[PDB]
């Protein structure tokens, strides 16, 4: 027979004892379903996954629920196959959790739908492509001194309270609206509200009629926070292999996914790592970005978020993740508090688009020169911060008086805020930019104030902010 | 017999084996023989593990134990308002037993992404400063986050003490606290009568980690049945270190592998399941709410640190009080650069919109023109026009403990200091004279008040400030 | 029965094997009493305290003494009781180990007197005062500058040579006088010649008369140097739960308490905690700081001195003791040295 | 006599009022020594410390002293030459040596210290005045880690075992002044601990401060200089200083 039993019950991880000669494979899904007998007793309704091969017949699985009223002795059906999630033209513009199964109450799907398994393995090396070319976004910064590229992976750095949610929406704002192809939003370990009004803003907006999203928000147990990701990539991949479309795919936050493999490593019996982490925690996350890329089929765009625990980067789970990307930026409490936004840190990101054939030759020095004057105005913290800036010769106080009006244009005003400030915003091309930086570096508006550089958007607009100051 | 009656293995520490028990389930509740409550962990092949909700000098070897049938569960009801109970919903003050016929379980799923809806009411606690510079809406979660020797618990008390005159019922939960300290602020409490609409959870320092685990779970569980009702309820942590502490005590006790400052992996999801319970309800549910103010506490003023970190990394925002500031003599020590409301705003009534801009204009000119005030003053007198008005809205922030302001009183007095009528006047008496402007608004402002009352806007200028030059034409510059 | 014999010896832990049914209770006392029967033995009077239940009929203890000599298969007995100390006018100016047992050349106690246990649960919520009131002591500075509430905890800080112990000892004088309470003194582990020291400087001053005195010397087991407070806080219990009046309690160091609490669980071999303590340490803390209350019908208030090692404040043992303190007093060299006494510093010094 | 015996009870013991002499400036000037006290000296490794211990045995030959060394972990042909210019210079009338290589065993390092002290018990007991110096305390408590890892025993902070302040306390309390009726005899004890690049906050050097009633330091640079001894006046303490002086060198 192909019906087991329960043997242990140790939170999220369940022990099942089967018939000699019938052992289910690892990755299957494992199926109870019990009613209640007596007023003792509760129904239960879960699924499993297969982990480990303990001998003796017996399995060691992982629970995608609360575990709460599971009984020693009871039933459990083999499925013989993966999760399967359903997938194609269906999935556009509904709401489905881990298990493929809709919540925004609109009806069920039939079960003559196709669906795929979850697990399949990576792409072979002579299926690749690696065409290089830049995508604006519109934000200064990234703009300037770290280009995004079209088809590769993009990361963001930051810490707790730093203004990341701000920032990715903008970017949703800026690009999403006319991609005119397929988008992908996965919400793992994130806030509900946040959810919400982003389900709300789609709605709004329509741009809900060419999108799919899978939530698996921060209340769910880790074993179905480690499989959210899973299933938004097996959703994605099915376009962009059967039809040639161009996808474009969001991950809320990709930390919570090693920090559910970390919770749920202990119980398996594994020996702790450096810093409490699981032993395959580099092989773990390898096999799921190495999924996300780009063939000569069609090509994938991803932005990724990624937390960093305590403001610290040596950490082992974001200094792992530094390999995989492309293009990153960082930002710093530091400059947050200072009142900078989005306060990303201007010599920490970098970008491999950042070449003289693929920018530009007046790009490429313009933006090495505004890096050389960060940095030597850096190198004088230390005796300013003591000996003041009489001390300092004539050189390094054109030096400072210069990067502070650097620092300061740096700086710009979002869409997203005018509902807390009254403040429409502004959409910067890269020439304009580059052009304004070119002439703050030329010395034309050394005698301007410098608090008339903060949020401003386009060069222009600083002298008609000054001469409403009264200069 | 094996059925439902085990025996004791091991004892120690608070926790003990049985052998037996097949029938058991994941989460039960068990009792021993000498009447102690105990709750099952793990399900092995030989043996359950219990822990133990209560003293466990009194558990020997060979004892008995037998199954209660129920997942763990608080009694809840209407009745339970204005009692003092343990986080098992025994009474603890002494006046006589409790009786409920409901009950709800301590773990129970938050509500979906579907069944919410945005924050569009206001909460008044009765703080000049709070109500000004971070307001706080119905449905959301703020962190009130600070050193010690910096009074946050008289803030929570003065907010649970404002909502006398409003449709909202408050739930105080006390976690690792003095007991003499938690004595004192029921007797407070009950002699400004606010024990009409109040309910007190306590758990002592004394009692053990696992009676120290469960309070904010009981809390929200009481909560909860009023919320899923159609009303509004109000919840306050008094300390999640505490709890975070003992969580770490009862692990290693269990033999887990430590992380980051010995702390397990779970101390995320600990705090996330619990704060994500919280929600505005949308109109097909009924249209509830329920909003919590958790507490947490720094060393040395790090905000930095793990825990911190952690909680800000789920809140909708924070607070912060400076012990250096508290010193001087300032109850409400509010640090105006790192505190931010994200969803507040949209739940201000208008009055405040029009008037808090300016002062917030003000106080930030103020506070980043003090690092020159050691040989300020020679510049211009434009510049020094900052300092006059700055040290006057210091002034007129600052309140006395146990004193709420209603918010019409407030919109007067700040649109007052805001238009500068404040500028002819010295700076020691700011408190007198607002003092006596109140008299004088109550005496006869009662037709401005009305209004404001009823239309939420501000009254007609002309009026206003014909009535403010009235007022003050009486007052004495002493 | 109550009759087992030892089966394992390894440094200040024994385990003794018991009949099955009859196992004691946690924290229980047992008594060792052996006299040599041939050239090879040596005799042995010893205490241990029942700690752990490790099942098969075995339980693990901790000694209270040296354990040299002992043999496997010696028999215990047990009391069926935890440790009891003697209370009442008996212990007027005496001095006392962490058994009870007199020190002084002046004889012992009979064995009729009343006893109490050590281990006794907090009172209960209901028998709390409602109402803060002051304690007047007398002192000018103390008086105006850092009012002492009765049923707190106050934290004194200073060094040698500013008159600690004069200070000391005009607070009791003064209680005792005006007030008619008592006073209480523990010392936890300290030095032998500075005890005998303060031991000669109270009797020879007279106050002597009016206080008890109990010592837990360097030399002894953790396990000893654990419970010195925990007998000195059931002596004073006494008078303030009979008699109905107001008590002075002194702790001569805190510090040693927690590393001594730290020592005995890594002893017992649980795993360690953030800074290396161990994991009971806050609740270990509270169970003897709640203890010290204010009743309807009395009060105790306790006066305790800190160490505060590296300098750091941030510390995970002075952070836990902070959060149980009401007042602090500071001595100042700069102030004994121009002449102003006590030397209380006016500025450093606040309260609640 | 048995190497383990109880310590001298509170009621058994005097206040110390009589001065030793060391016969060096500094210390008799700015941290005096009394008989019955028993002080810490630290340092480096390049510091000269058994200098002092040598020249402090040596000035007690008409006071009416006896004196005890101890050497643990010290080397063969240093302990030689120390007992050559012991014997040279007279002092082996009243001395007693007490040897453990860093070839011996682990045990017989651990257990020297006590047999020491047990020997000098037994003249601190008849009235007279005994004095103990132990070479180094830090191998002693290496190798009572060793052999309880050995034994396969719970560690704690530093891998050492858990009674090793309870094992450096029973060792140290052991020194008194006894009273008129005991026989009015005094036992002094001299340890001596060293460091690490000069810190001060390893476990056994706090543990060891905890205890004792001051410290000596000597400062590496100062003997690099050319400093004989290279005391340092700024950190060294004498909790019982004072009271034992005489009163010409008091004013
Ligand atoms: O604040 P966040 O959103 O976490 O960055």
């Amino acid at each position: 027979m192909t019906r087991g039993r329960v043997i242990q019950v140790m939170g999220p991880v369940v022990d099942v004892k089967f018939e000699n000669g019938h052992l289910p494979a690892i990755y299957n899904a494992l199926k109870i379903q019990h009613k209640a007998r007596n007023e003792n007793e509760v129904d239960i309704d879960l699924t499993l996954e297969v982990a480990l091969h303990l001998g003796d017949d017996t399995v060691r699985t992982i629970a995608m629920a609360s575990t709460d009223g599971l009984i020693r002795g009871m039933e459990v059906i083999d499925t013989g196959a993966p999760i399967s999630v359903p997938v194609g033209e269906v999935t556009l513009g509904r709401v489905f959790n881990v298990l493929g199964e809709p919540i925004d109450l609109e009806g069920d799907i039939p079960a003559d739908a196709r669906r795929d398994p979850i697990h399949r393995p990576a792409p072979k090396f002579e299926e690749l492509a690696t065409e290089v070319e830049i995508l604006e976004t519109g934000i200064k910064v990234v703009d300037l001194l770290a280009p995004y590229i079209k088809g590769g992976k993009i990361g963001l750095f930051g810490g707790a309270g730093v203004g990341k949610t701000v920032l990715i929406q903008e970017l949703i704002h800026n690009i999403a609206q006319e991609h005119g192809g397929i988008s992908v939003f996965a919400g793992v370990g994130e806030r509900t509200r946040e959810g919400n009004d982003l389900y709300h803003e789609m709605k709004d907006s329509g741009v809900i009629s060419k999108t799919a999203m899978v939530f698996g928000q921060m209340n769910e147990p880790p074993g179905a926070r480690m499989r959210v990701a899973l299933t938004g990539l097996t959703m994605a991949e099915y376009f962009r292999d059967e039809q040639g479309q161009d996808v474009l795919l969001f991950i809320d936050n990709i930390f919570r996914f090693t920090q559910a493999g970390s919770e749920v490593s202990a119980l398996l019996g594994r020996m702790p790592s450096a810093v409490g982490y699981q032993p395959t925690l580099a092989t773990e996350m390898g096999q799921l970005q190495e999924r996300i890329t780009s063939t000569a089929k069609g090509s994938i765009t991803s932005i990724q978020a990624i937390y960093v625990p305590a403001d610290d980067y040596t950490d082992p789970a974001p200094a792992t993740t530094f390999s995989h990307l492309d293009a990153t930026t960082n930002l710093e409490r530091k400059l947050a508090e200072m009142g900078i936004y989005p306060a990303v840190d201007p010599l920490a990101s970098t970008s491999r688009a950042l070449a003289p054939e693929i920018v530009g030759e007046e790009h490429y020095q313009v933006a090495r020169k505004v890096q050389q004057t960060l940095q030597r105005y850096k190198e004088l913290q230390d005796i300013i911060a003591i000996l003041g800036m009489d001390e300092l010769s004539d050189e390094d106080k054109l030096v400072v008086h210069r990067a502070r009006r650097i620092q300061f244009f740096l700086s710009q005003n979002f869409h997203v805020a005018e509902q807390f400030t009254g403040q429409p915003g502004s959409y910067v091309p890269v020439k304009e930019t580059v052009r304004g930086f070119k002439e703050i570096l030329e010395g034309k508006y050394d005698h301007l104030p410098e608090d008339a550089f903060r949020l401003v958007g386009r060069i222009e607009e600083v002298v008609e902010k000054a001469k409403a100051m009264g200069v | 017999q094996v059925s439902d009656v085990g025996t004791v293995i091991q004892v120690g520490d608070g926790i003990a084996r049985a052998h037996g028990l097949d029938n058991v389930m994941s989460g039960e509740l068990v009792e021993f023989a000498n009447g102690v409550m105990g709750m099952a962990l793990n399900l092995e092949e030989n043996n359950v593990g219990i822990v133990i909700l209560g003293p466990y000098t009194g558990i020997k070897e060979g004892d008995e134990v037998r199954r209660t049938g129920r997942i763990m569960e608080v009694p809840v009801g209407e009745a339970l308002i204005g009692r003092v109970v343990n986080p098992l919903g025994q009474p603890v003050d002494g006046l006589g037993p409790v009786e409920t016929t409901e009950t709800r379980p301590i773990e129970s799923p938050a509500p979906g992404v579907m069944d919410r809806r945005s924050v569009h009411e206001p909460l008044q606690t009765g703080i000049k400063a709070i109500d000004a510079l971070v307001p706080i809406g119905r449905g959301q979660r703020e962190l009130i986050i600070g050193d010690r020797q910096t009074g946050k618990t008289s803030v929570a008390i003065d907010t649970i003490i404002n909502q006398k005159d409003q449709n909202m019922i408050s739930i105080y939960v006390a976690i690792g606290q003095k007991e003499s300290t938690v004595r004192t602020v029921v007797e407070t409490l009950r002699k400004h009568g606010a024990l009409d609409y109040t309910i007190v959870v306590t758990a002592s320092a004394s009692q053990p980690a696992p009676l120290l685990f469960l309070a904010p779970y009981a809390g929200v569980a009481m909560g909860e049945y009023f919320m899923y009702k159609g009303k509004h309820v109000l919840v306050v942590y008094d300390d999640l270190s505490k709890q975070a502490a003992a969580y770490r005590e009862l692990s290693l006790l269990l033999r887990r592998p430590p992380g980051r400052e010995a702390y397990p992996g779970d101390i995320f999801y600990l705090h996330s399941r619990l704060l994500e319970r919280a929600a505005k309800l949308s109109d097909a549910k009924g249209g509830g709410s329920l909003t919590a103010l958790p507490f947490v506490e720094t060393q040395a003023g790090d905000i930095s640190a793990y825990i911190p970190t952690n909680v800000i990394s789920i809140t909708d925002g924070q607070i912060f009080l400076q012990s250096d500031l508290f010193f001087s003599g300032v109850r409400p020590a509010i640090n105006a650069g790192l505190s931010v409301s994200r969803v507040g705003g949209a739940a201000q009534i208008k009055a405040m919109k029009k008037v808090a801009g300016t002062l917030r204009l003000d106080l930030a000119a103020y506070r980043e023109l003090e690092a020159f005030a050691q040989f300020g003053s020679d510049l211009d007198k434009a510049t020094q026009a900052k300092l006059a008005r700055g040290a006057r809205t210091v002034e007129v922030l600052k309140q006395d403990l146990h004193q709420p302001i209603p918010v019409e009183k407030q919109v007067l007095i700040i649109y007052a200091l805001t238009r500068g009528f404040l500028d002819d006047i010295p700076v020691e008496d700011v408190r007198r004279f607002e003092k006596e402007f109140y008299l004088f608004l109550d005496q006869n402002g009662q037709h401005l008040l009305e209004h404001i009352r009823t239309t939420k806007d501000l009254p007609n200028e002309d009026d206003l400030n014909k009535a403010i030059e009235a007022f003050k034409k009486t007052f004495v510059v002493s």
